[PDB]
RNA sequence: GGGUCGUUAGCUCAGUUGGUAGAGCAGUUGACUUUUAAUCAAUUGGUCGCAGGUUCGAAUCCUGCACGACCCACCA
RNA sequence: AAUUGAAGAGUUUGAUCAUGGCUCAGAUUGAACGCUGGCGGCAGGCCUAACACAUGCAAGUCGAACGGUAACAGGAAGAAGCUUGCUUCUUUGCUGACGAGUGGCGGACGGGUGAGUAAUGUCUGGGAAACUGCCUGAUGGAGGGGGAUAACUACUGGAAACGGUAGCUAAUACCGCAUAACGUCGCAAGACCAAAGAGGGGGACCUUCGGGCCUCUUGCCAUCGGAUGUGCCCAGAUGGGAUUAGCUAGUAGGUGGGGUAACGGCUCACCUAGGCGACGAUCCCUAGCUGGUCUGAGAGGAUGACCAGCCACACUGGAACUGAGACACGGUCCAGACUCCUACGGGAGGCAGCAGUGGGGAAUAUUGCACAAUGGGCGCAAGCCUGAUGCAGCCAUGCCGCGUGUAUGAAGAAGGCCUUCGGGUUGUAAAGUACUUUCAGCGGGGAGGAAGGGAGUAAAGUUAAUACCUUUGCUCAUUGACGUUACCCGCAGAAGAAGCACCGGCUAACUCCGUGCCAGCAGCCGCGGUAAUACGGAGGGUGCAAGCGUUAAUCGGAAUUACUGGGCGUAAAGCGCACGCAGGCGGUUUGUUAAGUCAGAUGUGAAAUCCCCGGGCUCAACCUGGGAACUGCAUCUGAUACUGGCAA
């Protein structure tokens, strides 16, 4: 089981993710994460900073 | 590569200029020196340990231009060297060919020097150089290729070049306006204002 | 059948042929007897650029190391009397 | 598999049965020479032996055997009847 | 893979269409009977074209078959189009991969609904060349009844319009065409006539930059993703990188093999319908709808403007009438995407018979082109014309 | 590419002769307590996935489109 | 000249000092993912499926071994039109040459993978009971005959694959005979064994006018060699587990027979009853090994993708043939499974070769070019083959270099942001302005990698020869995949090239607003319950740079497995105590021995890589010369105090 960064996901019953390391050590028993930016997985909407993580591209106008 | 940005806000940022901004009005004062480095230079740093260390290693690297990674480098190029890898590391961040260029007043400034080396501004000893990390030996001979001689630059470079301090390691033609470059150099007759001891702890950690 | 031949060491573009003494049937890097001179068609106008020891070739010689014809240029072009 | 050299894959087939044929009676005389021995007669086998000696050394140089075993077959084999006869 | 291909005489993309079960499958089977003894290239049987276990499950025609051949003249890339309704819409793909439309409607049968549906389509996507084969003629011996059922053609193309004043008609019976009797293979011969007749030679768009809508893409075995289908514009060659424009974020695709009908094309040409093996691509990303266009020759549009005609009741479509929000899908060359009626300030309403105008809203970001007449189809329904005006 | 079954407040999941849809878990609104648990009632909340159509009327049926888990594929 | 080299911090408590875990700060990589992205040089690029494979290609060469000529092009006997010599053309192996076949050689090389393998392997150094194609040194022979068969033809089984029978015929194919030695058997005498011709040119003599014959190059056969490669053997070293303690019966050795190239239970017959094992046998799990790589002050630890050597395998299991050598990647046979074709009778297929496909997966590329250069194969040569190799393509994957401009510039602007609304800050930053153009982009020139080889010819050898062939120059034409090359020249004009992370402390660098133990952050301690430098945004600032972050794994920090270099009264840890086998340590005196030990030398420690000192690439990366080192191991010669053995 794994942790979803951010504030907002898009994720349901399958929607097929990728797997990173690291546990929150918040809520035991999880020590690992989720990608925001990888497959069926976007990215956290409306991030403008430390969007290299949560998968964010960079706002274009 | 090189900052290529605001480059007297490192002024700001290690107090003593870097002779950055040296050009023509050597009379820097436009920046409200030594008390806005930001929103909040008005706040009084405690600047610990490793604080020191590295406003050092900024200071030295920023005034060169040098970029961490090839730094890191001249550490251990420096280290490899016999002798003291403090006066190893100052020989080689002096060695470099824009450098050189500006020591011999081919230049205002030390990064316009570099825009000579990029623009093939140069020949030295029959050979024209676009390496501005050029380790120039000790006594060569670094002229300018002719397309690029004294085009409003150079003359302009040299004119207030002739109040500069003038190292002793090197000569100028001057007539031709070729550098005539002779030994070494050595801790004596360069900076003395810098401490070297302090980056080679910087690496050791 | 034992050959001398060259080796093909150096870089891309930038050859440096290694002339050596190999198990003729071996690769061109791969094993050989003992290694003798070189080889640089690059270095023209130097000190150098062409070393060989003519004496440890003849001792294989008589042992039947039948020489490659490029390194036989070699000995051509390193001239019995210069 | 498709390759010229499939005449090297039907030329072995050819020469083995020649190959063979050539051990066949070659081997059958050394068995000739144990059937005196276990005759026990000094004559048999040294008959035998001169018949199977200049027939033995003339397949060693043919490829077929390699001398060696050869010589063993002529040396213990001669051992054996010397020390009989 | 095998044989290098050459190009030859020119293309011209016929192919089967009218309602469902007129014998298409055995007239394109009769199609390459007839010049297999004059031309080398045709001889396709019956069984030869019903290779889908879906299309072998009936004994008509579903998956849009392919078959090659030409009259001594001009090329003909043939497609064994399917009458099915479902398939209708996959008949489509081959009508607006079609140069010439042969109306096959059968004289013991009549101009029906399903047969009008594959007519406005037609049109509405680019096809000016169009010939008439009527079937089934040895049933009805009664001449009286084939005057009227040529008047409905000529009344229909003129409904739907194509020029019926110009419109060859060829009264003949495709089996006894592949029961070997020349007699029916020569009222073939009679339409072989018209072959070179009423259809001439169109123009080849190789000056404009590459530019093909995708037609089918296969998992071929030991080479991959290979797509096939006629070049919209422009040229093509073995060792070229063109882009893949199209519902997805646009992207490169090389050029690692161009073939047609299982021959080696040297080339790959405007119109010429091709099959090109594409390097990095995977089955899964491609399919029909998108564009392997000269790199950044389109913007990723999302929405157009538009004008949508709407057929009634009798016309094959709106019973009963709609309005600004409804939803139907837009067939830009080979796609479906629903492509939205959103009528601007005050036209809030529209009854079956009108020819109403409305900017769209686009489901998906699809490469868009403005003056791109499209047919449209609404919920398993023909719903009438379009016309691209304008594109956002 | 085709053909069968699915989507319910913000969430888990209901409602067969088609007649105006339900709690449980969120909170908000006051005392208590440093602030919570415990303790209490009032209460909004689905635009019944999206589109039109059959009927007087659609969570119910007609197909389609987005998107799923299934059966055949097709084989330049 | 050739190691001048080693840092800590946050966290238990009200607080402190200990022990102690824990986590970060560093570096690294076949990396992957995300945000992002201008170019070039040089490297690497399927570690998951040792899963299954369509297509093409990856090993052929010699006419200077032979019978032949089916093709292509000539000569020619002849032929056909008709411009009777312009063409046409049925025949012909007489040539240049050449399909298919005989045969010699190679296919046992190069290339790929790491499944298996815990020792039949490797690394290291020694050892004797070995064989060895091609190369090369020496000594000699190289006589004279015979019988078949392929190809080619006829008939014929068969869908195909793929045969069957009857005739033809050659050789460096094959088999006899002669002759044999320092060769093989035997103590010896004796006994016995081999083969092959062709090619260039040629005066004389001679032509059953094939040629005999001369001369030279090349080849054949045998013996001794060497060189080389390979096989074989000994000892040591070579992961984890004792919750695996007894293992084994060709097993341990002898003898005789046989067998391998060679010794041997390698294999048999019989006798003996042993041999291995706590200094770890057998068994189980994992795993190719080393040189090397990352890291570490060093010792060590981890690891060993690439480059090279060794080992092993080729769909699975096993077997054997040809052959110097395989018990064989693109060889054969059997049996199985997985596929393909079929006329369903029967056959065919092996990408772990280079590309490529489906698939697996987090993820790693073109079905490109050339044999121009090196290497290898065959050949006398010329050449031909070469997915070895040399090159280009795709990927920021890494390493390195460059560029994205310089200078001037106060209304100290606009607006953003904070405000003690005084103003400060952004910010010389920008605009404006004076110059400049690297790299790209477009238009022209132009290195070096190329040595040779061809043909003609001169001269020195050759010899009856001024002929041929060999050696050394001359001459002309030239031979380059890369290649619209590197580099050089010029053109428009700052024009086309900077983002990413962090800012409580650890750890460089801050505020205001929005949200209120909610939403979220995180590597660790821990922040948020209304005024957050820890969440989300904005401005500012810092780090780094064509990269910046994250996860992963390795070592360091870790003296938290301590030989270097730790501990046990209470923090974890003295067996409840004692005797006692093996093992470990041992008073003092003399002598001796020289095993350890130390010195010196020798052989070796493959190269590459790491280090030092130089050089060539515009520099660097990189390539590279010579040195050093490879801390070791075996032998020989010394010292012989110290320890060990022996005597008293
Ligand atoms: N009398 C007559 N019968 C015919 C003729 N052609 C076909 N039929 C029969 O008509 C039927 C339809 O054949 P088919 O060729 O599949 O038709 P189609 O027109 O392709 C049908 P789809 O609409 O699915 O594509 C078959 O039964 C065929 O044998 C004709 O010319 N005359
Ligand atoms: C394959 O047949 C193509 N190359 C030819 C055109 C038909 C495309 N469906």
């Amino acid at each position: 089981t794994s942790y979803i960064g951010g504030e907002g996901h898009n994720l349901q019953e399958h929607s097929v993710i990728l797997i990173r390391g690291g546990r929150v050590k918040d809520l035991p028993g999880v020590r690992y994460h989720t990608v925001r930016g990888a497959l069926d997985c976007s990215g956290v909407k409306d991030r403008k900073q430390a969007r290299s993580k949560y998968g964010v591209k960079r706002p274009k106008a | 590569a090189r900052y290529l940005g605001p480059k007297l806000k490192l002024s700001r940022r290690e107090g003593t200029d870097l002779f950055l901004k040296s050009g023509v009005r050597a009379i820097d004062t436009k920046c409200k020196i030594e008390q806005a480095p930001g929103q909040h230079g008005a706040r009084k740093p405690r600047l610990s340990d490793y604080g020191v260390q590295l406003r050092e290693k900024q200071k030295v690297r920023r005034i060169y231009g040098v970029l961490e990674r090839q730094f890191r480098n001249y550490y251990k190029e420096a280290a490899r060297l016999k002798g003291n890898t403090g006066e190893n590391l100052l020989a080689l961040l002096e060695g470099r060919l824009d450098n050189v260029v500006y020591r011999m007043g081919f230049g205002a400034t030390r990064a316009e020097a570099r825009q000579l080396v990029s623009h093939k501004a140069i020949m030295v000893n029959g050979r024209v150089v676009n390496i501005a990390s050029y380790q120039v030996s000790p006594n060569d001979v670094v002229s300018i290729r002719e397309k690029a001689k004294k085009q409003s630059r150079v003359k302009a470079a040299l004119e207030l070049a002739e109040q500069r301090e003038k190292p002793t390691w090197l000569e100028v033609d001057a007539g031709k306006m070729e550098g005539t470059f002779k030994r070494k150099p050595e801790r004596s007759d360069l900076s003395a204002d810098i401490n070297e001891h302090l980056i080679v702890e910087l690496y050791s950690k | 059948m034992v050959t001398i031949r060259l080796a093909r060491h150096g870089a891309k573009k930038r050859p440096f042929y290694q002339v050596v003494v190999a198990d003729s049937r071996n690769a061109r890097n791969g094993r050989f007897i003992e290694r003798v001179g070189f080889f640089n068609p690059i270095a023209s106008e130097k000190e150098e650029g062409t070393r060989l020891d003519l004496d440890r070739i003849a001792h294989w010689v008589g042992q039947g190391a039948t020489i490659s014809d490029r390194v036989a240029a070699l000995i051509k072009e390193v001239n019995k009397a210069a | 598999n498709i390759k010229s050299a499939k005449k090297r894959a039907i030329q072995s087939e050819k020469a083995r049965k020649h190959n063979a044929s050539r051990r066949s009676m070659m081997r059958t005389f050394i068995k000739k020479v144990y059937a005196a021995i276990e005759a026990g007669d000094k004559a048999a086998a040294q008959k035998a032996f001169n018949e199977m000696q200049p027939i033995v050394d003339r397949q060693a140089a043919k490829g077929l055997i390699h001398k060696n075993k050869a010589a063993r077959h002529k040396a213990n084999l001669t051992a054996q009847i010397n020390k009989l006869a | 893979s095998k044989e290098k291909f050459e190009r030859t005489k020119p293309h011209v993309n016929v192919g089967t269409i009218g309602h469902v079960d007129h014998g298409k499958t055995t007239l394109t089977a009769a199609i390459t009977t007839v010049l297999a003894k004059t031309y080398g290239g045709a001889a396709r049987a019956f069984d030869q074209i019903d290779n889908a276990p879906e299309e072998k499950a009936r004994g008509i025609t579903i998956n849009t078959s392919h078959v090659e051949y030409d009259t001594p003249t001009r090329h003909y890339a043939h497609v064994d189009c399917p009458g099915h309704a479902d398939y209708v819409k996959n008949m489509i793909t081959g009508a607006a991969q079609m140069d010439g439309a042969i109306l096959v409607v059968a004289a013991t049968d009549g101009p029906m609904p399903q047969t009008r549906e594959h007519i406005l389509l037609g049109r509405q996507v680019g096809v000016p060349y169009i010939i008439v084969f009527l079937n089934k003629c040895d049933m009805v011996d009664d001449e009286e009844l084939l005057e009227l059922v040529e008047m409905e053609v000529r009344e229909l193309l003129s409904q739907y319009d194509f020029p019926g004043d110009d419109t060859p008609i060829v009264r003949g019976s495709a089996l006894k065409a592949l029961e070997g009797d020349a007699e029916w293979e020569a009222k073939i011969l009679e339409l072989a006539g018209f072959l070179d007749s009423y259809i001439p030679e169109p123009e080849r768009a190789i000056d404009k930059p590459f530019l093909l809508p995708i037609e089918d893409v296969f998992s071929i075995s030991g080479r991959g993703t290979v797509v096939t289908g006629r070049v919209e514009r422009g040229i093509i060659k073995v060792g070229e990188e063109v882009e893949i424009v199209g519902i997805k974020e646009t992207q490169k695709s090389t050029c690692t093999g161009v073939e047609m009908f299982r021959k080696l094309l040297d080339e790959g040409r405007a119109g010429e319908n091709v099959g090109v093996l594409l390097r990095g691509i995977k089955r899964e990303e491609i399919e029909r709808g998108q564009v392997l266009a000269k790199p950044g020759t389109i913007k990723p549009h999302t929405k157009f403007e538009s004008e949508v005609y709407i057929l009634s009741k009798d016309e094959g479509g709106r019973h009963t009438p709609f309005f600004k929000g409804y939803r139907p899908q837009f067939y830009f060359r080979t796609t479906d995407v629903t492509g939205t009626i959103e009528l601007p300030e005050g036209v809030e309403m529209v009854m079956p018979g009108d020819n109403i105008k409305m900017v769209v809203t686009l489901i998906h970001p699809i490469a868009m082109d403005d003056g791109l007449r499209f047919a449209i189809r609404e919920g398993g329904r023909t719903v009438g014309a379009g016309v691209v005006a304008k594109v956002l």
